[PDB]
DNA sequence: TACAGATTTTATGTTTAGATCTTTTATGCTTGCTTTTCAAA
DNA sequence: TTTGAAAAGCAAGCATAAAAGATCTAAACATAAAATCTGTA
């Protein structure tokens, strides 16, 4: 047959369509699912392995940088609340929802994972019954319904399509008796990412916690405390509940304790450093490593002022150690193959490059034509105050600025280059040389905005950057500030 | 039957059939009004309780096609030679009977709480605490779930 | 005449012909209406001679 | 090969498109007034641009 | 309720011809039956000839299109005055494949859809005669590799005067790229309904210069040279020859209506001829005497009706100036030929064959023969000067020939097929006593129907009407005491009596009757509300007689 | 029971019909001023 | 034959309707691999 179009790259999974409600004849026909070899969890790692032919030189700051990587001193009350709710709901065989919200990097996922680890340790001591832990991250899903595919695959071991998985989970949570079940603890991380238009997924996940036979713990980690009030309906907000756990950004003393806990064994300690290569061994010269308490304190105070984000504090300390290690390796010439201190200067330089703006020094290093464009644009904003200027007006005002300051030395040397490219055989041009080039360059830089128009004269252009930093970059130039 | 936990709102008739027919017999394929109407004709009362009946509306389309399935079910629970009694619960001459469930008051919430904890040997709350929790949780448009989380958090 | 696009309307697709909001305009140039008026001996140029 | 009704409708549509409706009674009105009534005076000034 | 649904099917419970009994209901049913059967013989003898004529029209159109089509540029054909309803068939000639690709303006929203539909049609036909492909012009490039044959595409653009000419121009420029492939030849057919000059100014000048390299014009309207309408009129003349005659008013009406229609006046001509035949066989009780077998069934009613004939009136008045015998006279004097149709056919075949006068209409020739001005019709050619005495004819005003005639005096043909629709609506609104009979008797004489009163006050008001002032003007004409007496004359309804007891009853009744009529006027299209959320002023949209 | 074939389910791509919202331009009412033909002296 | 004066026309101003189209979505139209039903061998 002759097709009207073709779909030649269809990749379909081997997922069955029949839900769990048709797996046995009756409710009484359902066996004990705990004594089943595929329920409740009853190969790629070696492809990224090779043989090492050299000996990596780990310098003395490499252990500091390794210990400062992201891979519970400040979360006691949050840990205790989450653990007590989960322990009470597991040991009494009930279903509940715990809500956790906070800004990035305040220890939400780490605290919930530690709670789950301690509950698994308590279930290994036969103090609470066994449970299955499932982690669903909404930003790791391709489609939002794939969470239905994930959770059911973690429960039964089957692979169904998402609608059949949703019916299977509904039948499982509602109809299967508690004597044939295991408790499930589900972490719904990045809860805002699973919010869709119809909000059926959110309703189903929080409504399964209201069923009497469910034995389901849903720990929902969010980014805002008012997500059910802003984005969800009244039905899902009623099911989530009034009790919500806020993870506040860290104060500077807790960030100080976090950084000291990552460096408890390294700070104020001695290393055997081999001066031939640079390789350092933690307990040939005996060198003491030190990072200043003033440096850690000022980085922690800065980070707690900004966000209270532990990732940022660890990254600022790691960047300071990297800067100091770069200077040390440069001054000794070591390569990769008596007191070494990472100081408050390195911490301030790590804190400054994140706060430095390149926009002004980008604009001060442009050519004369791009600066002339920006200067004429600012002149037109001063003349009429419209904040959007047509490109033809910019052309006319560039021409005006050339013919008005014609007695200037630099302008009377630049005019032949601008309008004829220094050639007698080239006619006088309506645009300057490199007009399109500097227009497109300022558009790709994000300095400029241009409307989608086909007439080149009446097309409007807007500053995307702030006006005063453009004026500062214009007054930096010698020629433009004199005319 | 919970309507949100179905794949599509058009399959609910089939779901009703998979809620009724014996598994040893022939499992038929059902689309709409007519096949269910033909199936219940030889029969015995069929009670269906449909939680969230409003999400049976199609959120897309228009006013003509969003009220297709609900009107079809209301017509199929109204005509003779069947025994189909339909209960639908949504959130806030053949039109259905309506009972509005009302938000609970403080005394109602109190009586619900002492009735629920009457199975317990002792009561580890002061009754004034339950009364204060009920009067703060009731207000206007109250939910008993909020009172349950307040007491559990206490 | 509307089918041949010799006259046109404000709306081009899904046209409510009976709507009072729908207004109509001619869609022919002056030379076409000149040749048409010459085919029926109607003096259309007399109607525009005194106005500009 | 257009019809006579179609031709006169096209001519009338061209007139309706390119003449202002306030002046039409000063061109087309020709009936005898039983009732006292003042016809339109007509346009005063010519247009500068051919409409 | 079925009145509130969009649509519903009714299978109504049931517990033999549509002709009724004439002669004041003293006609016999067997004469009704043979009236029905005679109408069907005349209708069938007309429509078999009409069907043969229509098949001949499409046959010679196909022949002329194929002759102009097959006897590095396009082969362009402009079918002028084409309704795009002609089925073009290409030849079957070996070592080359001929594809007809039909494109409509609905099928042409842009050039990409035009090319995709054309290439799908090309690949479908080439697969249907004797691996998937991309539906673009490279299939035209690779056609000889994929099918082993040369390619001839004929593009038939249906209803060109409705297409976007920018899209059509770009599609033709796109099709120009296939000229370099050495095995492809392209023909374009444009079905034009306005004029060639209109489509000239809607295309680019380079596209015109491309189309000018090889193009032909083919004019096929519905009455190109009058040759096809003359056949339909002559077949109608032959089906009533010696049986019925045409008045000059009927032929004049036919010519006037065919002048008002451009593309579809052949079917319009057939439509009024069949409706006139229907009206005669439904109206005239004497149509049974169309058959000369039924003449023995005369009655006193037949002789009483046929005595009121103006030609027989003049004949007996001339006899007095100078029943059984009347029966024999009526039998004997309806036999003769009435040779106007034979003479019209003789003049038509004399002008068409001998003088080669081919741009003549038979209908105006028959009109001039009916009014006796065949010389005044013939002297417009300056070629039959030597035969004016040869083709001279004068009609014989035979008696009771109006009992067997097709004539337009009642305006039944005007009311049925071409009514003054808007004028009839306005006349019925303004003068409702010609609608409603003049038979709650006190109120029906003293107060008009509300729609008619509303239209009377509507007609004498300005372009912009304030509806409060309009409602006061409507209220001043209604009688108060008679309305209050009429509203209290239903004692079973107590809410009516309670509302009539209120002192503001007449204002409320007037407002209710006013608002119902105002919404009726808005639904009919007479009035237009200014704003959506004001509803305080209306504009008249409709004036009577214009 | 196994199994080839037919249909369903799930899943996605293609094209047309129509809705909504924004932006710019026509247009209708207000009000004051100048010209003009028509019903009485 | 005048009169004059009330209707008609001009024009600036301004609120507002509407034309045009950018952006988008529903629905009709279309394809397809895996699973599931289905009638026999
Ligand atoms: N109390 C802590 N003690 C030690 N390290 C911590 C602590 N809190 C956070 N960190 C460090 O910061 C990292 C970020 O924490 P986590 O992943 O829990 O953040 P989060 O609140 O879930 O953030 P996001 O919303 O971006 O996912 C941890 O992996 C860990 O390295
Ligand atoms: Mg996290």
């Amino acid at each position: 047959v002759i097709r009207k179009f073709t779909k030649k790259n269809v990749a379909r999974a081997k997922k069955k369509y029949t839900p769990f409600s048709k797996r046995f004849k009756s409710i009484a026909a359902i066996p004990d699912l705990t004594s089943l070899p595929e329920f409740y969890g009853n190969r790629f790692e070696n492809k990224l392995k090779t043989t090492q032919k050299h000996q990596i030189v780990e310098t003395i700051f490499s252990k500091v940088k390794k210990q400062l990587n992201s891979s519970l001193p400040a979360r006691e009350n949050e840990f205790a609340s989450i653990y007590l709710s989960a322990y009470s709901a597991i040991e009494s065989d009930s279903a509940t929802t715990i809500y956790v919200a906070g800004t990035p990097g305040v220890g939400k996922t780490l605290t919930v994972r530690e709670v789950v680890k301690e509950l698994l340790s308590s279930s290994a001591q036969r103090e609470i019954p066994d449970f299955l832990y499932v982690e669903i991250n909404g930003l790791k899903m391709v489609k939002p319904t794939d969470c239905y595919e994930t959770l059911w695959n973690k429960v039964s071991g089957e692979r169904l399509t998402w609608a059949a998985s949703m019916e299977s989970l509904e039948f499982y949570f509602k109809r299967v008796p508690k004597n044939k079940k295991k408790t499930i603890v589900v972490l719904l991380d990045e809860l805002d990412a699973m919010v869709t238009k119809s909000q059926d997924i959110m309703y189903n996940f929080f409504n399964w916690t209201t069923y009497e036979n469910a034995k389901l713990i849903v720990i929902a980690v969010a980014n805002t405390m008012d997500l059910p009030e802003r984005q969800l309906g009244n039905k899902i907000t009623s099911r989530i509940g009034f009790t919500r756990i806020m993870f506040t950004g860290y104060t500077h003393e807790e960030l100080k304790n976090i950084i000291d806990l990552r460096l408890k064994g390294l700070n104020d300690s001695f290393f055997y450093v081999d001066t031939k290569t640079g390789n350092a061994i933690l307990i040939v010269r005996k060198v003491r490593l030190r990072m200043s308490a003033d440096a850690i304190e000022i980085a922690s105070r800065k980070v707690a002022s900004v966000s209270g984000d532990a990732r940022r504090a660890l990254k600022v300390c790691k960047r300071a150690a990297e800067i100091a290690e770069k200077h040390y390796m440069a001054k000794h010439g070591y390569g990769y193959d008596g007191v070494q201190t990472v100081h408050i200067t390195h911490v301030m330089k790590a804190l400054n490059e994140t706060l430095n703006s390149h926009v002004i020094t980008f604009m001060t290093r442009l050519s004369f034509t791009a600066k002339l464009f920006i200067y004429a644009l600012l002149n037109l904003m001063k003349k009429n105050g419209s904040q959007e200027q047509e490109l033809g007006d910019i052309v006319d005002e560039i021409k005006l600025l050339i013919e008005v300051n014609g007695s200037n030395k630099f302008v009377m040397e630049i005019a032949k280059t601008l309008f004829q490219q220094g050639s007698d055989n080239i006619s006088e041009q309506l645009r300057i040389i490199s007009w399109d080039f500097v227009l497109n360059q300022l558009l790709d830089a994000g300095i400029l905005f241009k409307q989608t128009m086909k007439n080149d004269r009446i097309c409007c252009v807007k500053l995307n950057i702030s006006v005063e930093e453009a004026k500062r970059a214009m007054n930096e130039d010698e020629t433009l500030r004199n005319l | 039957i919970n309507c949100i936990s179905l794949g599509e709102p058009s399959s609910i008739f089939q779901k009703i059939f998979d809620s009724f027919q014996d598994l040893n017999g022939p499992t038929l394929q059902i689309k709409n009004m007519q096949h269910l109407q033909k199936f219940l004709e030889p029969y015995t009362t069929f009670v269906v309780v449909l939680d969230e009946m409003d999400r049976l509306l199609h959120a897309n389309t228009s006013e003509t096609q969003s009220v297709r399935t609900i009107l079809e079910l209301f017509l199929l629970a109204k005509l003779p030679t069947v025994s189909f009694v339909l209960i639908g619960m949504a959130n806030s001459g053949l039109l259905p009977q309506t009972i509005v469930f009302q938000p609970y008051t403080a005394e109602q919430m109190y009586e619900i709480v002492i009735q629920k904890m009457s199975s317990l040997p002792t009561i580890i709350f002061q009754p004034m605490a339950i009364k204060f929790a009920a009067k703060k949780c009731a207000g206007n448009t109250g939910d008993l779930r909020k009172l349950f989380d307040v007491l559990r958090g206490s | 005449l509307h089918t041949l696009k010799l006259i046109a309307t404000t709306m081009n697709k899904n046209i409510d012909y009976l709507s009072p909001k729908v207004r109509w305009k001619v869609n022919v140039p002056w030379e076409i209406i000149k040749e048409i008026s010459e085919s029926v001996h109607f003096n259309i140029s007399d109607y525009f001679s005194d106005i500009h | 090969d257009l019809s006579i009704i179609s031709k006169y409708l096209l001519i009338a549509s061209y007139i309706c498109s390119y003449l202002e409706p306030r002046y039409d009674a000063s061109i087309f009105s020709r009936k005898t007034r039983i009732i006292q009534g003042r016809a339109a005076y007509g346009r005063r000034k010519k247009k500068e641009v051919n409409p | 309720a079925d009145a509130q649904r969009s649509h519903y099917t009714v299978y109504p419970s049931l517990p033999h011809i549509p002709f009724v009994k004439l002669l004041s209901g003293k006609e016999s049913e067997v004469n009704v039956e043979k009236r029905w059967e005679l109408y069907h013989q005349l209708h069938s003898h007309f429509h078999d000839q009409v069907d043969h004529i229509i098949d001949n029209i499409e046959a010679d159109l196909k022949a002329e299109i194929s002759d102009l089509l097959y006897s590095r540029c396009f082969n362009t054909i402009f079918l002028l005055g084409s309704d795009s309803t002609t089925k073009i068939e290409l030849k079957d000639e070996s070592s080359r494949y001929n594809v007809l690709i039909e494109l409509t303006p609905k099928e042409s929203p842009n050039v990409r859809m035009m090319l995709r539909r054309s290439m799908y049609k090309l690949y479908s036909a080439a697969d249907a005669e004797e691996n998937d492909v991309s539906y673009d012009l490279s299939l035209v490039e690779n056609f000889k590799r994929l099918f082993g044959k040369d390619l001839a595409m004929v593009f038939n653009f249906k209803d060109v005067d409705s297409i976007n000419f920018n899209t059509l121009d770009n599609f033709i420029i796109l099709l120009k790229s296939a000229f370099k492939y050495d095995h492809v030849k392209i023909s374009l057919i444009f079905n034009i309904n306005t004029n060639l000059s209109n489509i000239e100014k809607n295309l680019r000048q380079s596209t015109i210069r491309l189309l000018k390299r090889n193009y032909h014009k083919l004019d096929v309207s519905s009455n190109k040279g009058f040759k096809y309408g003359n056949q339909i009129f002559q077949s109608f003349l032959d089906t009533v020859d010696g049986k019925l005659n045409l008045s000059d008013r009927f032929v004049e009406f036919i010519l006037s209506k065919m002048a008002n229609n451009t593309n579809h006046n052949l079917q319009l001509l057939t439509k009024m001829l069949d409706y006139s035949l229907m009206s005669y066989f439904f109206q005239n009780a004497f149509s049974v005497f169309i058959d000369p077998v039924n003449v023995d069934f005369l009655n006193d009613d037949y002789l009483k009706i046929l005595s009121r004939c103006p030609t027989f009136m003049f004949f007996v008045e001339g006899l007095i100036k100078q029943n059984r015998g009347l029966e024999e006279f009526f039998v004997e004097f309806l036999v003769r030929e009435n040779p106007i149709n034979g003479h019209a056919k003789f003049v038509a075949r004399f002008l068409e064959e001998e003088l080669n006068i081919t741009n003549f209409n038979l209908i105006e020739l028959y009109h001039n023969l009916l009014i006796g001005k065949l010389d005044s019709y013939l002297d417009r050619w300056s070629a039959c000067k030597e035969y004016k005495d040869r083709l001279h004819f004068e009609p014989i005003d035979t008696i009771f020939q109006e009992l067997f005639t097709l004539d337009n005096r009642s305006g039944l043909l005007t009311q049925s097929i071409f009514p003054s629709y808007k004028s009839n609506i306005e006349d019925n609104l303004l003068s409702w006593e010609q609608v409603l009979p003049s038979l709650s008797g006190d109120l029906d004489k003293i107060m008009a129907p509300v729609l008619g009163q509303l239209f009377k006050l509507y007609r004498e008001a300005n372009m912009t009407i304030n509806i409060y002032d309009f409602y006061i003007a409507f209220r001043e004409t209604l009688p108060k005491e008679e309305i209050l007496n009429f509203i209290r004359k239903d004692p079973s309804n107590t809410k009516l009596l309670e509302l009539a007891e209120t002192p503001d009853a007449f204002d409320k009744v007037a407002l209710i009757l006013f608002m119902q009529a105002i919404f009726a006027f808005e639904n009919m299209g007479l009035i237009k509300f200014q704003s959506t959320k004001s509803y305080d002023l209306v504009e008249k949209c409709v004036w009577r007689g214009i």
